[PDB]
């Protein structure tokens, strides 16, 4: 009786493999589990969210509030996690807005089903009550719609749109960094009367610089792009020369030699004479087609030796390395020009023009400016931030990118329309779904009544972050939609917030409509898994 | 007496290696009993390094989890084997053997020998097979209805995901096969298809495509993305020489001879694309809306790519070994390796190609043809565990419709198959013994074995299977005197029974017969096994 | 396929319990251990055997070729060799003979049953081949019985009896060993012939000093008992004669001292100057009695005062400690003496009788002479013991009570009962325990013919350890067997025997002119325990051990 009889399956599989089973743990316990990074997100959340630090095994230090970005870092052993991990990671590389909506709704989905396992509810029938749940809950988004807009061109149109977005992260600037974006939007779209078939756009076409020092109020738009880099062989003429082409080229200046190792074979003296001089007129007669086409700039990607550089100082030529391949197509991209990996010389056609080129210290290092006035530019652009700490700057960044990818989701489909938020949109979906379930008899409506119950987290969220009962605010938010003016009713975060009651077209704060329709379609199916999964398998270490 | 031989050598010998066999089976079993059914369990594998895998096969779950008992190591491996021809059975393969051990087992106690045994289940999986043959009903494949092929696969879908995803994965299972058929030659290939995985809109969202589907996009940005009539021109020849057989180098006497004898590598180049260019201004020239594309499996000069880039030539390069085969298939043209034979006849034809960027990748997608001889299945996932769970799916899937083409006759499923065999093995007669009292011993134990399977699948969904099994039996009596032949299933959801043929479950010929002979052999070696041994050199 | 199940469902029992069973070779291997100790005792067999050295843990070193003896310091592990190990402890306490034959005889039935086995005989037939062979055994003994010992006492007869027992323990040579044992048997027999009173021997009667330094040759024979000791006063040889009168007290010699809380209690001066006079007159008033009865000498049983032993001095009177018991118990029976724990005068019928006390030095030391004369004989007398080595001095005391047990066998029964030795004895019954079993229909002959090829180990043994081959000698002895009886009777031929060494050839004629034989009373017991022994291994199928 001292000893167990440690089982017969002890000796299948092996030691390390760890089985969590029904019956043998989980079931709302695991579920008990992500409660701790689920808190995580839950103050993180709304404009009044706080960052978390997040230091890695190599030392960085990356301060934001996005759960995608956090979630990213952290080395979780917790298996199911990752489930939620994965589902914020796609929330971030398609629509890039709403990762935190989806880890705080899949969350709830899990908690409001602590109650359904506890009264016997099987975890089939869970499953076809939240799929049921979700078709009714994307076919009453589009009647809630009154910012349908055809515009997608005019400054003041992406206030309701880039600004919302940028209200909630670095909530201590509004009007400063929402300019920087619309701003850079109206850059890189072409100048058209009507621009039809859902022109291109990409995420590539506004790009951040950071720069160390200055307060961000001092930062500006750039429609060129600005890099870090060591001009040479002369300063450079400002606009003396007005438009002047620029030939990018892939392949170095150097005389052309063959992939294989070559060496210099000298039978006799006569040809050492002519050695000197050879070199030196060989790579003349390609630099000297150069200047005859007026080419005042020459970016070349490879290193340029000494004798390419030589000679492209007198004629004043400016030479940039741009080491990397990935910015060397957006400096095209200002210009307008074709890459040549040929030397050869340079044609009309393929040639750019860029205004002025000048070098300047932002934050006291030197860094070129491609800024190009009267130009004519195609999906390029930079925004210059201006900060004391790199760490603050680095959520900012990620804030604009967040930015410009609200532009890519309303560009590409048809629409992505508005939506009413600061807990407009959450509250008005609870009255749907509660009235969903009573239409349909049946054992699914459990699970209909709880899947409504997960949706007054994001509302109270605004609230419990700004210091408010949500026994208070909250109940009175329910009776304000009692019947137009009754959509309308959202959560204020203020210290007038003691009424609960603000209209939301006084701020403008508005949602997408593709992206809550992306969000919930993740997160309903984060909160599936965890469910369908019976058994759970692990390894040693 | 081992020890006597090696002092680290360790044995177990008569009921002492006969625990481990039963137990062992028993053990393995326990676990994956709980897989089989629409009902059943999901197993999360998770490894060391953090992957997360999602799937009720046991093919994937043997594979992942190494198993150190020696005894479930056959198990393992027969379960491998009857996924590589069958694709499935591997589940079921398992609840048989610890079956048939735990039956056998009974007996062992009650002064039984295991020779004897295993005669009673040889000669009761003869009748099986003799049973088998007039229990399947012959199908006729020449109308190549849709209703047929999609109730079948169905039926193997509804055992990996729910009843969602079922219906959206079924047409496209059913599709799978489609344009690929032979009337006399017989061979059909499902390695023509081509498993996709990436990470778009939403595993529900998933589609069927009618032609070739390739992972590389465009090299050049001038390169048109969509192009209304291409000619594909296969190139097995790498444009851009990685290196040279022989050693050689180039010794120049004076600087002029640089850049000539740079210019002396470009002869070899472009007199690969002189050709090339005269292919497509031969059939017509300055014709508007009449492309051509290129699809080469080694790689490709990106210094050729602006020479392309002039004409709007699309070039693709690191083509994967089996999409040559699949080329001549689609597109209809002729595999060519270099440039020196060309001809409007060995061109392929497509209707409609054109690209899709997904993130950081472009997808080339080629469709429209007239009579393409293969397909391809797009596998869209919203996660990690989404690409490797529904491939596994369709993987399964592939082999169960292929069946039906190889073989007319139709099996139904739901159990009906393992039921009619307990009453058809309780008496054998007079036709088959060999011994008094010998054989009916393990012909009893190979009867009430078979069993198991539609009590296991009760038991996932949460009722009572000797409940269900119950008035099986009932019904069984009063259709033989009625002379009516009827096949009773078995179904989950109210805890009855039904008919396999109406519900539209139905189970493929060669799963249940090499899981028959297959699962015999592994419980038949193991009850000849007294002894367990354990020697070697570490 | 790394690692084996390592036979799951063991926790049922703890990590040191292992099952060893007849199954797996287990039972052949517990008979394969036997044969590790048996050819340790084959080599000490007969009167060519070879002694052996053991070392215990405290270094002591006992060399013997005794099977009982050599198998008590030795640690055994197997379970079944200390069913063999207590069976030859048995047969030296109950008869002092056949150790040797019950340790070589129950090692060669489970030889002989490894064959038996294999052959498939179930365990249950194997004991019942053995127990009807032994009944039919214990029958032939009695009668191939020859001659009787008739009178108890015989200068000649004791020779036929003790000596061919101990010419196997120490053999060296033979009138020398067995004239110092002979004698010493003939004093403690009441004889008493024509009075009908039934005889009676003590195996502890016979005492062996050892006593290092001189000769085998210089020994002999003591009628009194010899100890160490040191006179206190003084020492005597009593050469004035006339015997002497002896009183031997159990309790110590001193003022008798209250048991709880003995104190001087002094009042006043006047008890104070009386109480150092008064513990001498109390001495000298007890211990004048003693010698107004003419009490020379006074055994004590514990530490004498010296007060008490200043008037012994004064008359003369010799004084002995005998510490322990025993010691002091076998002191009366040798003068016919009654203790009292009293100190007062004895009583005159209770007075022993010793004629003379002489201490001389022997091996170095005092010792004190008990010794009789041959009127007013005495009982529990003494052997001198002398040898160069204390190794030897050790067998021969177990070789001289080997002897002293053979005179126990002449009580019980009703005879001697020699049987033919040389190994004579287990060779007749071969040829007629083959006849018993060709008699006894079934499958049953098979262990009987067996039990008879047994017993073919002490001619085997014998003829081994002379150094002459076994395959010439054994097979020329069935020969004298093998002509069985003629037409005519008076048959010798039951006296052909196994010799040592010498011209080989069978020989010795007729052991009855050698005059060695052996004890009927040995061999009975001897078969039964080596039987037993056997069948007790055989009986056993499983077998499980603890710890190791």
């Amino acid at each position: 009786s001292l000893r167990l009889p440690q089982n017969p399956n002890a000796g299948l599989f092996k030691q390390g493999y760890n089985s969590y089973s029904n019956a043998d743990g989980q079931i709302i316990k695991s579920i008990a589990a992500i409660r701790e990074l689920h808190q995580m997100c839950l103050t993180s959340m709304g404009p009044c969210g706080r960052n978390k630090i997040i230091v890695n095994h190599l030392g960085k230090i990356i301060i934001t509030n996005d759960a995608a970005t956090m979630l990213r870092e952290l080395d979780i052993v917790h298996p199911a996690v990752k489930v939620l991990v994965m589902a914020t990671e796609q929330q971030k590389i398609d629509m890039g807005d709403g990762t935190n909506l989806v880890m705080i709704l899949a969350g709830e989905l899990l908690n409001v089903s602590e109650k359904l396992i506890s009264m016997g509810l099987s975890a089939v029938e869970i499953i076809q009550g939240y799929n049921m749940a979700r078709k009714f809950t994307l076919k009453e988004l589009d009647e809630m719609v009154v910012g349908e807009i055809t515009d997608k061109n005019d400054k003041n149109e992406l206030l309701k749109m880039i600004k919302p977005v940028i209200s909630s992260k670095k909530y201590g600037s509004e009007d400063i960094l929402s300019e920087l974006v619309s701003e850079a939007v109206s850059h890189v779209l072409p100048v058209a009367q009507q621009a039809g078939e859902i022109p291109y756009f990409n995420v590539d076409s506004i790009r951040v610089v950071k720069i160390m020092g200055g307060s961000l109020s001092n930062s500006t738009v750039i429609k060129g792009m600005v890099f870090n880099r060591e001009p040479e062989g002369h300063v450079k003429s400002l606009s003396e020369d007005k438009k002047h082409k620029v030939a990018v080229f892939t392949c170095p200046l150097d005389i052309a030699n063959t992939e294989t190792k070559g060496t210099v074979l000298l039978h006799n003296a006569q040809e050492m004479l002519d050695f000197s001089k050879g070199e030196e007129k060989q790579i003349d007669a390609m630099m000297k087609e150069i200047a005859d086409m007026g080419v005042e700039c020459i970016v070349a990607g490879a290193g340029v030796g000494e004798l390419a550089l030589h000679y492209l100082n007198r004629y004043g030529i400016l030479v940039l390395k741009v080491p990397s391949k990935f910015e060397l197509r957006r400096l095209c991209r200002v210009c307008g020009a074709t890459p040549l990996p040929r030397l050869g010389a340079p044609t009309p056609e393929e040639l750019g023009l860029v205004e002025t080129v000048k070098t300047m210290e932002i934050g006291g290092d030197r860094v070129t400016v491609f800024k190009q006035e009267q130009g004519e530019i195609s999906r390029t652009s930079t925004i210059i931030l201006r900060g004391a700490t790199q760490n603050n700057l680095d959520d900012i960044e990620r804030a604009i990118d967040d930015g410009v990818a609200a532009v890519k989701g309303l560009m590409k489909p048809s629409g992505g329309k508005l939506l009413p938020g600061a807990g407009a949109t959450e509250i008005e979906l609870i009255s749907r779904i509660t009235k969903y379930g009573e239409r349909t008899p049946g054992l699914l409506q459990l699970a209909i009544k709880q899947f409504a119950v997960a949706f007054e987290v994001v509302p109270r969220t605004l609230a419990e972050t700004a210091g408010l009962d949500v026994n208070e605010v909250l109940p009175n938010l329910y009776a304000a939609h009692n019947v137009t003016d009754h959509l309308y009713k959202g959560v204020d975060i203020d210290g007038e917030s003691d009424e609960g009651v603000k209209d939301i077209r006084e701020e403008n704060i508005y949602d997408m409509l593709a992206t809550k329709k992306f969000a919930i379609n993740v997160a309903t199916e984060a909160a599936t898994t965890v469910l369908s999964i019976d058994q759970i398998i692990m390894a040693k270490k | 007496s081992l020890q006597l031989l090696n002092p680290k050598a360790e044995s177990l010998r008569r009921d002492a290696a006969l625990k481990v066999n039963v137990t062992s089976a028993e053990g393995l079993q326990s676990v994956l009993e709980t897989n089989l059914g629409p009902k059943g369990t999901l197993k999360m594998l998770v490894d060391g390094a953090g992957n997360i895998k999602l799937t009720k096969d046991g093919k994937v779950l043997l594979t992942e989890m190494q198993i150190q008992s020696p005894t479930a190591v056959l198990i393992a491996r027969a379960a491998a084997a009857q996924d590589e021809i069958t694709g499935d059975g591997t589940t079921t393969v398992v609840c048989l053997v610890g079956e048939l051990l735990r039956q056998a087992h009974r007996f062992i106690q009650e002064g039984v020998h295991p020779r004897i045994i295993t005669d009673g289940f040889e000669i009761a999986r003869k009748e099986s097979m003799k049973f088998l043959d007039e229990f399947k009903i012959s199908k006729t494949n020449l109308s190549n209805d849709r209703e047929f092929l999609l109730q079948v696969a169905r039926s193997s879908l509804l055992t990996k995901v729910d009843a969602d995803l079922t219906e959206v994965l079924t047409p496209i299972v059913t599709d799978a096969v489609l344009s690929v058929y032979d009337a006399q030659a017989d061979n059909l290939d499902l390695h023509m298809v081509e498993i996709m995985q990436m990470q778009h809109l939403s595993p529900k969202d998933t589609t069927f495509i009618k032609g070739l589907v390739l992972d590389h996009g465009g090299r050049h940005p001038d390169m048109p993305t969509r192009v209304k009539n291409a000619y594909v021109l296969i190139l097995n020849v790498s444009l851009e020489y990685e290196k040279t057989e022989v050693n050689s180098g180039f010794f120049y006497s004076s600087a002029d001879q640089r850049d000539k004898l740079a210019a002396s590598e470009r002869k070899f180049v472009d007199a690969k694309l002189k050709k090339i260019i005269d292919l497509k201004n031969e059939v017509c020239g300055m014709d508007p809306d009449k492309g051509f594309v290129i699809i080469n499996q080694k790689g490709i000069d990106p210094m050729s790519l602006d020479v392309f880039a002039k004409h709007n030539i699309l070039a693709l390069r690191r083509a994967k070994r089996r999409n040559m085969e699949r080329l001549q298939l689609v597109t209809g043209g002729e595999a060519q390796n270099s440039v020196e034979d060309l001809s409007p006849q060995i061109l392929g034809f497509s209707g409609l190609v054109y690209q899709e960027t997904i993130g950081e990748e472009k997808f080339t997608y080629v469709t429209e043809n007239t009579d393409p001889k293969s397909c391809t299945i797009l596998i869209k996932g919203s996660t990690h565990y989404a690409l490797a769970q529904t491939k596994d799916a369709v993987r399964d899937g592939l082999r169960a419709v292929a069946n039906v083409l190889k073989d007319k006759n139709i099996i139904p499923g739901a159990g009906a198959f393992y039921i009619a065999l307990s009453r058809y093995l309780r008496s054998a007669n007079m036709n088959k013994l060999g011994a008094k009292g010998k054989t009916k011993t393990g012909i009893e134990a190979f009867a009430e074995a078979l069993l198991v399977i539609p009590k296991t699948l009760v038991k996932n969904s949460g009722f009572d299977p000797l409940d269900v099994l119950a008035m099986v039996e009932d019904e069984l009596d009063d259709a033989q005197d009625s002379d009516e032949t009827r096949y009773v299933g078995v179904d989950l959801n109210i805890g009855d029974s039904c008919d396999p043929t109406i519900e539209g479950i139905w189970d493929s010929y060669r799963v249940l017969r090499n899981a028959i002979t297959g699962a015999t052999g592994i419980a038949s070696n193991l009850l000849l096994c007294d002894e367990l041994l354990r020697a070697g050199r570490s």
